[PDB]
């Protein structure tokens, strides 16, 4: 419709996507909002669709452990599907080489602090799979954290957040 | 300004602005040869309201 | 007259001195050294003929200099709306800006490749998929054959050197047109331009007179202001 | 762009195929294995039976006048604007020699095959330094 | 783009619509008629998309 | 990035399929055309959410052929290339005019205008590195790469990227 142009340079200065909106409907006609999610909690997640789906061939014949992953979500992969996804061996590969902690329970108090805090979603996501521990050098990093959060919070969280985080 | 009187042509379009200003009636119309850029720059200044309401 | 009007009469000389040809540039000193013209008058003071007037009069046409006028007493009559002259101009310098900076913006990125049997242009982001099997040579979709990288990347100091240069020769012309900004501008009349009537000849049949008729209730284009 | 379609079977490959072509319906068979090569064959003599360009040169020759359902008062103004762009074109006179040629070779009741060969013996040459005029009716005889 | 005489360049553009309206469509309002060779009339669009197996 | 979104995907089946378990047959069928897809409007689609409780309902036959197609409505993870993160992917192949780092789907490459030039490439490395001080193209290959734009076209998706920022590039 008249080209819909929409020009939009997408950046982390809540520079957004053009499909990748904040609000959306849903099939079921309620609202569903934005969901972006780390790459701690990521990497946390997809196994469990993995074992769940993996018990779920084998009740269909029937009618964290990364060393044992890499290659264990290969031999389920290469039985259903072909080899050809040794690109999804490498994305799942950058999901646990680089998140910022390899258990679950700090991600998971990390979200508990998240939902009573109430940040900004797509700052803190982008924050949660980002691996840094100082705010000022994360700031010169991405200007993004240095024009919208103010340092001192910021260092004041990070330091709450990074304390649980497996160090590297 | 007027409107000029327009009457069709062969496969072109002239108009006759009467426009009748002066101090006395005025009836002296000039036929100038209606030039398609002008047609074209005078629709390039009509308002998107003005194409709802004429169909366009 | 106005030492700002006279700064742009010397302008438009040094416009057409520097960047057209001679013969522009002789019309266009004639004019301003005499007033408003008839084609007679200019073709006997010149002794030239009309098939060379012939495309120096379209060229100003398309730069939009030349305001030309027709009335009989037909007699054909030239002088120069000066704000359209001035926004001509002004558009003119900002495109040239414009597409010189584009251009050098383009330049100064790497070339592509080339290839010599279809004649084409390719970039380097096209041909990052247009790599072979091995990574030897740069293949082609169409002639199986080799790319070979343009010679344009040292072509962007040239463009560098092209807009610094043309900038210092129109660095006159960016002040005149800094003091136009500082001065007032105002518009050509064909009676503006007869009030300053420079006899060029003594027996020119063409009466340099503004004389429209009673009832005269046309508004024409490029004869009025809003 | 080497601007080339080469027909080969994939599966027999001895030569440039021997192949045969199946114009009763249109289709082309490797007549060694026994399979299609391509389908929905375009006619070759149809277009013969539905309806001197190389004399009157790549442009293109019209003549213009007047039919039924058009006005006398604009078919004159088209016979006196018919004329209007034969000076862009030398082929006003090449069709000038051809009209009369024509006017000769007829003249002397010569046959289409030496109208048509003095058209391309004029066609031929038609400008030369050597030609120069000459009256423009010598290069004729 | 040379120089024009002010007299062949409006009888030339308005060839220039003339043929491009008779390439458009060649049934219009019996001024021209404006075939090409030979005496068979150049058949336009309307001609190619009329009644009677025209296409549609 | 790794995001989750709600997806609705419509898949066929032939015929000759119609045997009683076919549900699950969908379901294996929705694994596989699920599984190593990379789209252009959201990246590349990893793996699927929520196997149990899917919805597909009902199916429509085709008038010509006997083939049905089916509509699923599914939770999934994809990953959502973007334009200037900072991520620190890894390399696996290199050329002179520029290393190609691998992160995750993409293949993220800088070319010879994009790296910075106080950092002392060698031409004499294999494969060809531009070290400076630590960012060596190893088996790890550990790189501070951003992608300032992440190019998808006719479905061989190339991001482009650079290192010329302060610790980008460094680890
Ligand atoms: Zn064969």
């Amino acid at each position: 419709r008249l080209k819909k142009v929409e020009e939009e340079e997408n950046a982390a200065t809540l520079q957004l996507g053009q499909e990748f909106q904040l609000k959306q409907i849903n099939h079921q006609g309620e609202e569903e909002e934005l969901i972006a999610l780390n790459l701690s909690e990521a990497r946390l997640v997809i196994k469990e669709a993995l074992v769940e789906r993996r018990r779920a061939f084998k009740r269909s014949q029937k009618k964290e452990t990364r060393e044992k992953e890499l290659e264990s979500i290969d031999v389920l992969l290469e039985q259903t599907t072909g080899g050809n996804n040794k690109d999804l061996k490498n994305t799942m590969q950058y999901l646990t080489n680089f998140s910022r902690f390899r258990d679950q329970e700090t991600v998971g108090a990390v979200i508990q602090l998240l939902k009573s805090t109430g940040l900004h979603p797509f700052e803190v996501a982008q924050l949660g799979s980002l691996a840094c521990d100082t705010a000022d050098e994360a700031k010169t990093l991405i200007p993004s954290l240095n024009n919208k959060i103010s340092d001192d919070e910021l260092e004041r969280i990070l330091k709450e957040l990074s304390n649980l985080e497996t160090l590297y | 300004n007027t409107q000029p009187t327009i009457r069709k042509d062969g496969l072109k379009l002239v108009g006759s602005w009467k426009k009748d200003r002066a101090t006395g009636d005025a009836d002296e119309p000039e036929l100038r040869v209606l030039s398609t850029e002008e047609i074209l720059n005078i629709f390039k200044h009509i308002s998107v309201k003005d194409f709802t309401s004429l169909g366009f | 007259d106005r030492p700002i009007d006279d700064i742009v009469k010397n302008l438009l000389k040094f416009v057409v001195r520097g960047f057209y040809g001679g013969s522009f540039v002789l019309v266009l000193d004639a004019i301003l050294f005499h007033s408003v013209l008839a084609e007679d008058d200019l073709k006997q003071l010149l002794s030239i003929n009309k098939t060379e007037l012939g495309p120096l009069i379209a060229r100003l046409r398309s730069d939009r200099l030349i305001s030309i006028h027709k009335q009989r007493e037909e007699r054909v009559y030239y002088y120069v709306k000066y704000p359209h002259a001035i926004d001509a101009i002004k558009w003119k310098v900002h495109q040239v800006v414009q597409r010189l900076k584009d251009d050098l913006d383009k330049n100064s990125e790497p070339n592509g490749y080339m290839c010599p049997i279809c004649l084409t242009k390719y970039t380097q982001l096209e041909a990052v998929q247009l790599l072979n099997f091995d990574r030897t040579e740069f293949l082609c979709s169409l002639c199986d054959e080799p790319l070979v990288e343009d010679d344009s990347g040292k072509k962007n100091k040239e463009k560098q050197d092209k807009l610094n240069r043309l900038m210092d020769q129109i660095q006159p012309i960016i002040d005149s047109l800094k003091k136009i900004d500082d001065s007032r501008i105002e518009e050509n009349t064909f009676e503006i331009a007869l009030a300053r009537l420079i006899p060029p000849q003594n027996q020119s049949h063409a009466a340099y007179t503004y004389n429209p008729k009673k009832g005269s209730t046309m508004f024409r284009p490029g004869d009025s202001a809003p | 762009p080497n601007l080339n379609i080469v027909l080969t079977c994939p599966e027999c490959k001895v030569y440039p195929p021997k192949i045969v072509e199946r114009f009763s319906e249109g289709d082309v068979v490797c007549a060694l294995c026994g399979l299609v090569l391509s389908d929905k064959l375009v006619d070759t003599r149809s277009e013969w039976r539905t309806f001197n360009p190389l004399l009157d040169g790549n442009n293109l020759s019209t003549r213009i006048g007047k039919g039924e359902t058009t006005d006398m008062r604009f078919t004159k103004e088209l016979n006196k604007a018919q004329g209007k762009n034969v000076m862009d074109k030398k082929d006003n006179e090449v069709q000038a020699a051809f009209a009369k040629i024509t006017m000769l070779c007829d003249a002397a009741e010569l046959p289409k095959i030496v109208k048509d060969c003095a058209k391309e013996a004029y066609k031929l040459c038609h400008d030369e330094k050597t030609l120069k005029g000459k009256s423009m009716e010598s290069i004729m005889a | 783009h040379n120089g024009a005489p002010h007299h062949a360049i409006e009888e030339a553009e308005s060839l220039l619509q003339f043929h491009v309206a008779t390439y458009m469509d060649n049934d219009i309002a019996g001024q021209p008629q404006a075939l090409q060779k030979s005496g068979r009339p150049v058949k336009s669009i309307r001609a190619r998309l009329k009644g009677k197996e025209g296409r549609i | 990035m790794f995001f989750i979104k709600d997806l609705s995907l419509n898949i066929t089946l032939h015929p000759s399929f119609f045997g009683p378990r076919m549900k699950q047959y969908l379901k294996t069928k929705l694994l596989e055309e699920v599984e190593g897809s990379c789209t252009g409007k959201f990246g590349y689609i990893l793996c699927v959410l929520d196997y149990d409780n899917i919805d597909i309902q009902r199916g429509r036959i085709l008038p010509t052929d006997g083939s049905a197609e089916f509509n699923v409505k599914y939770r999934a993870v994809v990953f959502k290339p973007f334009k200037g993160e900072v991520v620190d992917g890894t390399v696996v192949s290199c050329s002179q005019h520029g290393f190609e780092v691998q992160v995750g789907p993409m293949k993220v490459f800088v070319t010879k205008h994009l790296m910075p030039q106080d950092l002392t490439f060698n031409a004499g490395s294999n494969p060809p590195s531009y070290q400076s001080s630590e960012d060596v193209i190893t088996i790890k290959s550990r790189i501070r790469v951003k992608i300032e734009g992440c190019i998808s076209q006719v479905s061989s998706i190339h991001a482009i990227g650079s290192i010329k920022e302060d610790y980008l590039g460094a680890i």
